[PDB]
């Protein structure tokens, strides 16, 4: 029951010109406004700008040397072209329909975009030690681009895990990874971890043992 | 532009094809020379001259279009309170 | 351009009525800013609630209401739910342009209110050998999902070089966290107390440190 899906590049490199597409099944694009929105990685939402049901555009006053919204009836689709694009662009691109001045009316799934110079890179892998229960640590510092899949011992252990959001330092990727065992269970016992990262096609793991000095 | 309340009074005088105002939301609007350029066709404002048009127009028009192709001039002013049941235009 | 402004936050539990209010920076809102609410829930879910002010979208719960109070456009949830736990945006229409706010979290109380569970790990002495050093705050278990994050450096609150994480759900609906406190292995050594600090619910839970 009227499905809006996001199409385009998941990467392209600053300078480029991206190049979006929105399908509607279900309804006609001739009946609405259909737009473009932006979610930025901090949370914050930006309308980008709408074409109508007869082919009328309007552009955030922010975007309007760059960005151009097209539609071609037959296919039933709408298009967002951006150029000049910039780091700044990093964000997931969403299609919605406006039922003109009131209510969204139907959102796509929306389309992460990433925009990066960046060159494919493993990360490197550092064990988070402190030093009743021992909690443990993994740090998967440096990669591009994402994903990571991180595991410890092989899986087996899968309680108390808790593998954070990947944040951006120096145009990379860090991410770092937690386990919680007993303090009986540790040192006595190795906590390894596991580290895939498919794209530079590495796998490593770190073994956590006790601190340093200092 | 801070400007005057207009009566309905004075609004449901002007309803014909060379003298038409309507009123969207609690605003009045002198569409008289915009009628030749009305993407939508000159007929659907002629036949709901001199009315409320609130509730079909918001639904076919973004809240950005008026200033797009309507001189200030014509924005004419408020309504005074509101137009008469059998003058406020329904959803079809 | 109109900037609109909106609650950092607002919790609530399930029964009661909770009301969300939305201003812009130019003036009172009336009903030719043709307010805006939408809502967003965890992977990448949003759902359009009300329209030209007070107009409920096709499909929406009769718990949503939007009016006008005082000077500012209104959401108005009556009766809610823990499943109404998401963040909500604001869009007025200003200057022919639409604009959004920075949205709301509302939290719905789905279970009793937790602390965070804080800790503090150092840089690795191997990362070190880059001349590099990244000590990480991880904070899980806490609800509600709202979390403000600091640094002290040898007592000093740290301007540059850190970077937090966006609070995440974890699998028993509580949150989590990480932040990472970037420094050079020069920086590490030329310095001796550390800490990170986890102000959640009124309280701030820290986690202290020194290298030996
Ligand atoms: C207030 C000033 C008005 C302006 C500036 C205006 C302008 C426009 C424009 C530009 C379109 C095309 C929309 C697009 O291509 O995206 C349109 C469509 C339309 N308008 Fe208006 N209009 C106005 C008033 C009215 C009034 C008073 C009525 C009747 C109550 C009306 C009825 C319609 C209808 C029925 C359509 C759609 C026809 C179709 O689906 O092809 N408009 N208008």
């Amino acid at each position: 029951e009227v499905q809006l899906q996001e199409s385009g590049p998941s990467l392209v490199k600053p300078s480029q010109t991206l190049s979006l597409t929105c399908s509607v099944t279900g309804d006609s694009i001739t009946s609405g406004y259909w737009n473009w929105i932006r979610k930025f990685p901090g949370n914050k939402l930006e309308y980008m700008g709408y074409i109508s049901y007869g082919g009328s555009t309007y552009y955030n006053p922010s975007l309007e040397s760059r960005i151009s919204i097209t539609r071609d009836t037959s296919k039933n689709q709408y298009y967002l072209q951006l150029n000049s694009v910039t780091t700044e662009d990093t964000a997931t691109y969403f299609c919605a329909r406006l039922f003109g001045s009131y209510y969204f009316d139907y959102w796509g799934q929306g389309t992460t975009l990433t925009v990066s110079s960046a060159k494919t890179t493993p990360p490197s892998v550092y064990p988070l030690a402190p030093g009743s229960m021992v909690t443990l640590g993994c740090l998967v510092k440096g990669y591009f681009p994402e994903p990571v899949t991180v595991t410890w011992n092989s899986g087996s252990l899968s309680s108390g895990v808790h593998t954070f959001p990947a944040v951006l330092q120096s145009d990379l990727y860090t991410l770092s990874s937690s386990v919680t065992v007993p303090s009986s269970t540790w040192p006595s016992e190795t906590v390894t971890c596991n580290v895939a990262h498919p794209a530079s096609s590495t796998k490593v793991d770190k073994k956590i043992v006790p601190r340093d000095c200092g | 532009m801070n400007k005057q309340k207009i009566s309905p009074a004075e609004v449901a005088k002007h309803n014909k094809p060379d003298d038409c105002w309507v009123v969207i939301n609690g605003y009045v609007y002198d569409l008289t020379r915009f009628l030749p350029n009305h993407p939508g066709g000159q007929d659907v404002i002629k036949f709901n001259a001199g009315k409320d048009v609130t509730a079909i127009f918001e639904p076919l028009h973004a809240p950005n279009v008026i200033d797009k192709y309507i001189a200030p001039e014509k924005k004419l002013g408020p309504l005074q309170g509101s137009m008469p049941p059998e003058l406020v235009c329904p959803p079809y | 351009q109109a900037v609109v402004t909106q609650e950092s936050a607002l919790t609530t539990s399930p029964g009661e009525t909770v009301t969300l209010t939305c201003r812009s920076s130019t003036g009172a809102v009336t009903t030719s800013n043709y307010a805006n609410w939408v809502q967003e829930k965890p992977d990448h879910l949003f759902t359009g609630l009300i329209g030209g002010t007070n107009k409920r979208a096709p499909g929406v719960p009769a718990r949503f209401s939007g009016s006008l109070i005082g000077d500012k456009a209104a959401l108005t949830i009556t009766g809610a739910q823990t499943e109404d736990e998401a963040i909500y945006f604001c869009a007025l229409w200003d200057s022919n342009h639409l604009v959004f706010g920075g949205g709301t979290k509302l939290t719905v109380l789905g279970q009793p209110k937790s602390s965070p569970s804080v800790t503090l790990f150092p840089p690795s002495s191997e990362e070190l050998e880059t001349n590099k050093a990244t000590l990480v705050c991880t904070i899980t278990d806490f609800y509600p999902g709202v979390v403000t994050v600091d640094w002290k450096v040898d007592g000093t609150p740290v301007t540059q070089g850190m970077e937090t994480t966006q609070p995440s759900k974890q699998s028993n609906n509580k949150y989590m966290a990480s932040s990472y406190l970037t420094l050079t292995a020069r920086a590490w050594e030329r310095h001796s107390s550390y800490s990170c600090q986890v102000t959640h619910e009124g309280h701030t839970v820290e986690k202290s440190l020194s290298p030996a």
